[PDB]
């Protein structure tokens, strides 16, 4: 249960990565090519926070 | 004295990769910027647009546009992009009903004539013509849809002329009293103040980074290098990382490739169909043993 | 010109289950070997689709086009063994008051057109059998009365599509999902090879997407076009002197549900789960697994 | 005029 | 007060430049109540009219 | 104490939800009444992650 608990946090860890956290995507390279600096900042932000 | 993790491993990327499909030809400015006639705000004409390179700088000799708005994409982006299937929604308006060219605008023209959706991606174009659409005796051949029993859905047109019942007895199909034919003249004068003056309008739908592309900006695509950490743009995706030759085999309708964390490590090359993987190039924790700073 | 059909026999309605049918592929992006959870039209597990036939016993005779709701959106199944369902309409009124769209195969090109037609009240194609040559050749085409002042239109390349009235088994299943959504009609579709006497098979198939059409019309009611054969063993009048080769489909509708996708090693998508079917496949769906311990 | 003031497509004439 | 606000009486005759609402979407004006309604009315140039 | 601690952990939690996060309201039907779902789906946003 130990082994299982430890690998099911990573896993979740990792695909919560997929998530918009509600941001326009989940991808920053997708963000990144299409909005100039400031849109693409708040999106980010919108990213890192969550 | 200890030992201290640090930032993980990573390798810078050595060059930049462009990676754009073979297009020859400029995208149709003059078919649809410089038509000698536009439809109807009603009556609305939707061209599609394939297979060349958005080139827009050459506009900038004769467009003079008073209004340029785009909403899904930064239009600084405009020239590093790629956009799968292109629509260009031409008509003529007054002059003050530009603005019921934005999603989730009420007015006339947006619930009877011309709809946007609320996800709408896209860029707005509209500039004054009033050299053009408007003539001496008055330019009575531009029609807008004045009686409508409800609100138009997105991108929906309704060239229908059935007589509308403003009242409440019924018009058996002939216009009377409180019986009105549904379309109705623009009056067109070059002595009109500005908001009664023509309008040309042309609304340029896509879909960004998720498709095959085909229409493509002016980025001149470099050569394909493998086995290296890279900067790439595949097709207006731009990304860092190192590509190599992937057993992956894409079904046809499809450009890009996800992962469990929803991140692009597939890509089909737009020159060469071949499918490559795409994978980070930082990797590997690093840690740093000292005796102490006093100490040595 | 229009031509109201007689000799038609008058049965109830049939109904059978979709099983787990239905399914296409919600975008145009590559997985292989995860288990995907998304939201769209899709048509429920284990649906009451509406079963219509075309069959001449000779002794019922039934040659189904009805006029059918589209809602939001439409799954259409075709058991046949040849070439009998050739396309759809698909508008509001069906005349020449609103605009509507045509999807039709007569036998050469595939026509797909929005116009204002002045439809027919029964539509139908026709092929002809010749006792002379042993041929079998498309004679009538009979679904609109007129079409005027349009906007879209497109045909195919040319082509020689196979008309013989062929017995035995219906050999090839034709699964289609339309929708309608921002003036964009959506077809998706998947053939496979069957065999099999009468009712909707089980399995699965996942529908790649087929087309995406720029019409910008409102569509709430459609209409599928058969197509009958004539001969000199079907003697009589226009209205009467016909018969129906046989042919099955199957009408089912969408709405919006959370489906679990399964997409395997080859990234093609095998399984699924309706996530409100019952409580059983909602676990499965919160699990993220098909399996539940 | 394609249509008299009040009539067709010209009833917001004048 | 006490009247019904359908102003699609106005796509005959009122043609306006600027429409700007700030509290609620334009689209959602059809189907609301609204309870201590005033109209301020006055000229101004068109520079002063942002 | 420890009844009294889970039903006052219970509590806050009911009582929580007249927070607005920064949004303009806490309903969310009264959001919904008066925003087109572009301008709702921020409000709704800031709810979501209150
Ligand atoms: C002929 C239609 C081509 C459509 C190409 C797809 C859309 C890509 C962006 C095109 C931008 C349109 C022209 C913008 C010109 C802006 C000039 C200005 O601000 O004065
Ligand atoms: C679509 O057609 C139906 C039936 O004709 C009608 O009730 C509905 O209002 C139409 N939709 C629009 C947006 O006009
Ligand atoms: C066919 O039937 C419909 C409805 O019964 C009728 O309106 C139409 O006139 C008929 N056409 C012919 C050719 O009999
Ligand atoms: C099928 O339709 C196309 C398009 O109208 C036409 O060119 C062709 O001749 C038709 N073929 C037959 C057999 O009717
Ligand atoms: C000549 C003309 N035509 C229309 C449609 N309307 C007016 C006022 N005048």
């Amino acid at each position: 249960d130990v082994v299982n608990q430890n690998a099911q946090a990573l896993n979740t860890l990792v695909k919560q990565l997929s998530s918009n956290f509600g941001a326009i995507s989940s991808v920053l390279n997708d963000i990144l090519s299409r909005l100039d600096p400031p849109e693409a900042e708040v999106q980010i932000d919108r990213l890192i926070t969550g | 004295k200890g030992i201290y993790q640090t930032s993980n491993f990573r390798v810078q990327p050595t060059e930049s990769i462009v990676r754009f499909p073979n297009i020859t030809n400029l995208c149709p400015f003059g078919e649809v910027f410089n038509a000698t006639r536009f439809a109807s705000v009603y009556a609305w004409n939707r061209k599609r647009i394939s297979n060349c390179v958005a080139d827009y700088s050459v506009l900038y000799n004769s467009a003079s546009f008073s209004t340029f708005k785009c909403y899904g994409v930064s239009p600084t982006k405009l020239n590093d992009l790629c956009f799968t299937n292109v629509y260009a929604d031409s008509f003529v308006i007054r002059g003050d009903e530009v603005r019921q060219i934005a999603p989730g605008q009420t007015g006339k023209i947006a619930d009877y004539n011309y709809k946007l959706p609320d996800d709408f991606t896209g860029c707005v174009i509209a500039w004054n013509s009033n050299n053009l659409d408007s003539k001496v005796g008055g330019n009575y051949n531009y029609l807008y849809r004045l009686f409508r029993k409800s609100n138009l859905k997105p991108f929906e047109r309704d060239i229908s002329t059935e007589i509308y019942q403003a009242g409440s007895t019924p018009c058996n199909g002939v216009e009377g009293f409180n019986c009105y034919f549904p379309l109705q003249s623009y009056g067109f004068q070059p002595t009109n103040g500005v908001g009664y003056q023509p309008y040309r309008v042309v609304v340029l739908s896509f879909e960004l980074l998720h498709a095959p592309a085909t229409v493509c900006g002016p980025k001149k695509s470099t050569n394909l290098v493998k086995n290296k950490c890279v900067n790439f743009n595949f097709n207006g995706l731009t990304g860092t990382g190192v590509l190599t030759e992937s057993n992956k085999k894409f079904l046809p309708f499809q450009q890009f490739g996800r992962d469990i964390a929803d991140t692009t490590d597939a890509v089909r090359d737009p020159q060469t169909l071949e499918i490559l993987d795409i994978t980070p190039c930082s990797f590997g924790g690093v840690s740093v043993i000292t005796p102490g700073t006093n100490t040595s | 010109q229009c031509v109201n059909l007689t000799t038609r026999t008058q049965l109830p309605p049939a109904y059978t289950n979709s099983f787990t049918r239905g399914v296409y592929y919600p975008d145009k992006v590559f997985r292989s070997s995860v288990l995907h959870s998304t939201q769209d039209l899709f048509l429920p597990f284990f649906s009451n689709v509406t079963w219509f036939h075309a069959i001449h016993v000779s002794g019922t005779k039934r040659f189904d086009n009805p006029v059918l709701p589209f809602n939001d959106g439409v799954y259409f199944a075709s058991t046949e063994k040849s070439n009998i369902i050739r396309g759809w309409i698909f508008g509001t009124t069906l005349d020449s008051k609103t605009q509507s769209l045509l999807i039709v195969n007569n036998a050469t090109n595939v026509v797909i057109k929005v116009c204002e037609f002045q439809f027919c009240n029964d539509p139908f194609l026709g092929v002809y059998y010749h006792k002379n040559n042993k041929s079998w050749m498309e004679s009538e085409f009979r679904v609109y009365s007129s079409a005027n002042n349009c906007t879209f239109e497109y045909v195919s390349q040319p082509f020689l599509m196979d008309l013989e009235g062929k017995q035995g088994n219906f050999k090839n299943l034709r699964e289609f999902v339309f929708k309608n959504i921002d003036g964009y009609f959506k077809i998706y579709s998947k053939h496979t090879p069957i065999n099999l006497v009468r009712d909707l098979p089980q399995g699965f198939s996942a529908l790649e997407p087929l087309v995406d059409l720029p019409i910008g019309i409102n569509i709430t009611r459609f209409q599928t076009l058969l197509a009958l054969h004539r001969s000199y063993l079907t003697p009589g009048d226009s209205s009467s002197g016909w018969t129906a080769g046989a042919a099955a489909y199957y009408v089912g509708y969408l709405q919006p549900r959370t489906f679990l996708l399964k997409y395997n090693e080859n990234g093609t998508i095998t399984d699924a789960v309706d996530c409100a079917l019952d409580p059983l496949s909602e676990t499965k769906c919160t699990l993220k697994s098909f399996t539940v311990e | 005029c394609p249509y008299v003031l009040g009539r067709x497509t010209c009833l917001x004439c004048a």
